[PDB]
């Protein structure tokens, strides 16, 4: 009597909700296609 | 023959035939090339 009767499983899988805050909001993204990017920058500044 | 005014020319040869089977093999060669390379290295790695 126990046969005639399959259980309702969920309309999506789940899983653990993790979180997404990932410095990716606040840093700078950039598109490169290349092996690699570079940046250039001043470590020190001028005379007067 | 040369055949004279009045010869009653016989038979004659007809070559003999040789056939020579080419087996036509392949010759392959595969390098391997890295999806890093090809996306990121602006030479055409293909054609080239």
């Amino acid at each position: 009597g126990g046969y005639l009767v399959d259980p309702q499983t969920s309309e999506t899988i789940r899983g653990v909700l993790r979180s997404t805050a990932s410095l990716r909001q606040i840093a700078s993204v950039v598109n490169v296609e290349a092996t690699s990017f570079d940046v250039l920058v001043d470590k020190t500044d001028m005379g007067s | 023959g040369w055949a004279s005014e009045t010869a009653a020319l016989s038979e004659t040869a007809t070559p003999q035939i040789d056939r020579i089977t080419i087996p036509l093999h392949e010759l392959a060669a595969m390098p391997k090339a890295s999806q890093r390379l090809l996306d990121d290295s602006a030479f055409d790695i293909e054609t080239w």
